[PDB]
């Protein structure tokens, strides 16, 4: 027998002394080392109600991703507004580790095993462990990259559908690689290579997973209707530099079957003046660095707002923004209870 | 979502229960009610079925389950006569009004000869009164020498006159200077309620 | 929340509203864009987030809504402003910048309890036009009416009052209606013992601003 209840956890990861990488300077005295031997008590004929929307894991992570950024990324020249905060600005490796977050002394955290569970319901299945698995504090917009994949079918993750406020979180039972690539002499100029034939195969199946919680109705894609650069396009961090990437033959689809050369490619460039996520205004970095910028990651999520007005069509925008919602992704199915 | 507001107008005296209605078409959700008296901006009631907003009389009382939605008012103020609106998420009701019901009144039929300073300008209108009645149902019909017109006349009513809560209303016939010297008589057939027959007021062109 | 003023402009323009926001964080609530087209009911156009803006317009309104966030440590700070374009005939009425007041964290994304003073706006081919004035003379047995006639003017308002004031007791100053030519007209009429023609002076005040129009019309018996 247990309750909902909220402490302060601790975070664990497997950073190493001899790395010069952020996540590994920051992790490796913020967090504790992982524990070698992690048990897992199997329990069945019980159940237990979870709530990602409003899980007080996902603001603690928040706190400390926000922190690790503020430790290590300091721009050339920060803007407050009105004022400007003029320091250093040397390049640094960036890579993000998996970190663990495990429960004090009188709690632990309870994980549903649930295979198709999306976040909000009961679960029967549940088990109980010390510490969650590798999260990758991974900070980035529209895609979900190096996250976990489905369990074994695609499952639609939001607060609410109806309600078209609300950010829809999509959970890819097969991943899709990018080819980023930022080539050495045109040196703004990046890339980012998608396989086409089987983006229209798994795009697909996302829609038919949404059509069946909306009446048998078509489905089309588009680009978002506005916003800051941050979220009108692919907003990603990888080796230190910030990238953009214009995903207009990305969300250029329809849906009946499928709907949608070479393989499709996404125009990026790097910005050295962008608006920071930790919500202190815009801010302005060094120049790119020279050699060739490659990033493979893993499309495993799309955050998704549903455009809804006066329709029978539903028209599905991408667009995440809120990093709360990226750890939600993966801190869906888990929660931190007090013992007895 | 289809949010159906009923009756869309409902006559209720001050003191007495008011009940108004907001059946959706897709249930398993709540519903919101909206104020708006004329002069200022909307008002939220109730949000999420049946929840008051800050510096809400508990006069105001919400409920319903699925579909089937009521707003009532225990009591209804003077002040609560105004246009309620529902709403679900982005969707709303077209609205219903409450109105301070009364006992019928017969309207004071009156009607204007145009002026002579506007048939200079090659047009003429004639126009109607019937002010101060209950309720705000009249039928005016406009005869030229028995002749009836349909498109080429325009009416204005007044919302209830807090005194007495009464209305007004104002049909005003327009024609050109050219058409108007060629007919004589002039009536006005107004059907109301307030006594069997249709009263009418009429003038000859000339006088 | 604090708009701009009322507005008029020509049809197939544009019409940009802001909304002056205070008294909370900007960056975690939303302005909703609501309305008011008459005997149409409340209609939502669409939301603006303050952290990326993002956006989620109406689909009836597409290529003609465009919501743009201004911002500024007090932060709370900030303007929302709506652009409206392909402006036709049926948009006009009162365009409310709404937002769910400093209340519950329960109440949703839809439930606004602020609302700004509203926005006016009026689209037609028509053009600032003086009003013409049209005496009402009454008839010919006890207690009749007599009014003035305001016709072919444009825009909204008219304020009519009798004999320079201290005359307020059955006046009925009706709605304007919207003729086909494209041009407002109403009526207002006072009711009067017929024991006091021609010994009591009845005067109306017909005031025009937006045309700078003042017109001082007197009403005789036929
Ligand atoms: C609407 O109101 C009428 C009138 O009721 C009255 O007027 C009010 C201003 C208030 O002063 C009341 O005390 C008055 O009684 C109701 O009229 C009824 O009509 C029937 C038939 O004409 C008559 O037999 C009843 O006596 C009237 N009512 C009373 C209380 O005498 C009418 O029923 C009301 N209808 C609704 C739907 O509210
Ligand atoms: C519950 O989940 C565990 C691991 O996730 C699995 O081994 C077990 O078979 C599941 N229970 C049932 C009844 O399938
Ligand atoms: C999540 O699954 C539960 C099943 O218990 C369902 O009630 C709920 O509507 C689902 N939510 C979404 C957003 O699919
Ligand atoms: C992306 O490219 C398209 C052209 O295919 C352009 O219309 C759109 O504005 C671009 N979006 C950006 C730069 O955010
Ligand atoms: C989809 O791509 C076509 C060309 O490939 C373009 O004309 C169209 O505008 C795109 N749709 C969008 C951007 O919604
Ligand atoms: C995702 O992981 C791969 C391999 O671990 C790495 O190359 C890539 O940079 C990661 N993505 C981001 C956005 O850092
Ligand atoms: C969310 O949707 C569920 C049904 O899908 C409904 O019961 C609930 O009231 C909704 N919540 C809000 C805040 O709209």
């Amino acid at each position: 027998v247990w309750k909902d209840a909220d402490t302060t956890l601790f975070c664990a990861s497997d950073a190493k002394a001899h790395e010069t990488e952020v996540h590994n300077v920051w992790a490796t005295h913020a967090c504790v080392p992982t524990d070698p031997n992690p048990q897992e008590i199997h329990l069945e004929n019980v159940t237990e109600n979870f709530n990602m929307w409003k899980n007080n894991m996902v603001e603690q992570m928040q706190e400390d991703v926000i922190s690790l950024w503020d430790q290590s990324l300091q721009p050339c020249v920060k803007l407050t507004g009105g004022s400007v905060i003029k320091q250093a600005c040397p390049k640094i490796s960036f890579d993000p580790i998996p970190i663990h977050y495990c429960t004090p002394a009188g709690y632990v955290i309870l994980k549903c095993n649930d295979k198709n569970f999306n976040g909000t319901g009961p679960c029967k299945n549940v088990s109980s462990v010390q510490c969650t698995h590798g999260i990758k504090p991974v900070v980035s917009t529209q895609l979900l990259l190096n996250g976990s994949l489905a369990e074994e079918e695609i499952i639609i993750r939001s607060e609410n559908l109806t309600n078209n406020a609300k950010t829809i979180i999509v959970h890819l039972n097969k991943s899709v690689e990018i080819n980023c690539t930022r080539p050495s002499n045109d040196i703004r100029k990046a890339y980012c290579e998608i396989n086409g034939t089987k983006w229209n195969k798994v795009l697909k199946q996302v829609t038919e997973k949404l059509k069946e919680h909306f009446n048998n109705k078509t489905i089309i894609f588009q680009p978002p209707s506005g916003g800051d650069l941050e979220i009108t396009m692919h907003h990603f961090n990888c080796r230190g530099e910030f990238f953009y990437c214009n995903t207009t033959q990305l969300f250029n689809n329809t849906c009946i079957g499928n709907e949608t050369n070479g393989t499709i490619t996404l125009p990026c460039k790097i910005k050295q003046i962008i608006n920071m996520w930790q919500g202190t205004g815009q801010a302005m970095y060094a120049p790119p660095i020279d050699g060739k910028i490659n990033c493979v990651s893993n499309i495993t999520g799309i955050l998704l707002t549903r455009d809804g007005g006066a329709n029978s069509n539903e028209t599905f925008r991408p667009g995440g923004g809120n990093i709360k919602d990226n750890w939600r992704s993966e801190l869906y199915k888990y929660k931190v209870v007090q013992i007895e | 979502i289809v949010l159906t507001q009923s009756p869309g107008t409902l006559s209720v005296s001050p003191g007495e229960r008011a009940t108004l209605f907001c059946k959706a078409s897709q249930g398993g959700n709540s519903l919101s009610w909206y104020q708006k008296r004329r002069g200022q901006p909307p008002r939220l009631l109730i949000y999420d079925t049946s929840r008051r907003a800050s510096g809400i009389p508990d006069r105001f009382v919400g409920s319903g389950s699925g579909t089937d939605f009521s707003l009532t008012i225990t009591k209804v103020d003077r002040d609560d006569f105004a246009l309620y609106f529902c709403q679900q998420f982005e969707f709303f009701g077209l609205g219903t009004a409450l109105e301070i019901n009364r006992t019928v009144a017969a309207p004071s039929v009156f009607i204007f000869p145009p002026s002579d300073e506007q048939l200079k300008s090659g047009t003429a209108s004639v126009v109607c009164l019937l002010n101060n009645f209950y309720p705000r149902e009249a039928k005016v019909q406009w005869k030229v020498d028995n002749a009836l017109q349909s498109g080429n006349s325009q009416e204005s009513v007044t919302e209830q006159d807090s005194k007495d809560s009464t209305y007004s209303l104002s049909s005003t016939l327009t024609l050109s200077k050219a058409d108007y010297e060629k007919h004589k008589v002039y009536a006005c057939e107004v059907t109301h309620q307030g006594l069997s027959s249709p009263v009418t007021k009429s003038f000859n062109r000339g006088e | 929340l604090v708009e701009s003023g009322s507005a008029m402009r020509k049809p197939g323009s544009s019409v940009k509203i802001s909304c002056r926001a205070s008294g909370f964080n900007f960056r975690e609530y939303s302005i909703h864009w609501v309305r008011l087209i008459p005997g149409r009911g409340l209609e939502w156009m669409g939301w603006i987030k303050g952290m990326w803006g993002a956006v989620n317009y109406a689909r009836q309104l597409q290529g003609r809504v465009s919501m743009t966030r201004q911002l500024s440590d007090d932060p709370d700070w900030g303007v929302a402003y709506l652009d409206f374009s392909g402006l036709t005939s049926g948009d006009t009425g009162e365009y409310f910048c709404v937002r769910k007041g400093p209340s519950c964290p329960h109440c949703g994304d839809f439930h606004w309890q602020h609302w700004g003073q509203g926005t006016l706006v009026v689209v037609s081919t028509a053009s600032t036009k003086g009003p013409s004035v049209f005496p009402l003379a009454p008839s010919s047995g006890g207690t009749a009416a007599l009014g003035c006639l305001v016709k072919d003017y444009f825009p909204e308002p008219v304020t009519v009052s009798w004999n320079s004031g201290a005359l307020t007791s059955g006046v009925h100053t009706f709605p304007a209606v919207l003729q086909s030519s494209g041009l407002y007209s109403l009526s207002s009429v006072v009711t009067v013992p017929s024991s006091s023609l021609g010994t009591q002076t009845y005067i109306c005040n017909v005031n025009h601003k937006p045309s700078n129009t003042k017109v001082d019309k007197k009403v005789e018996p036929k």
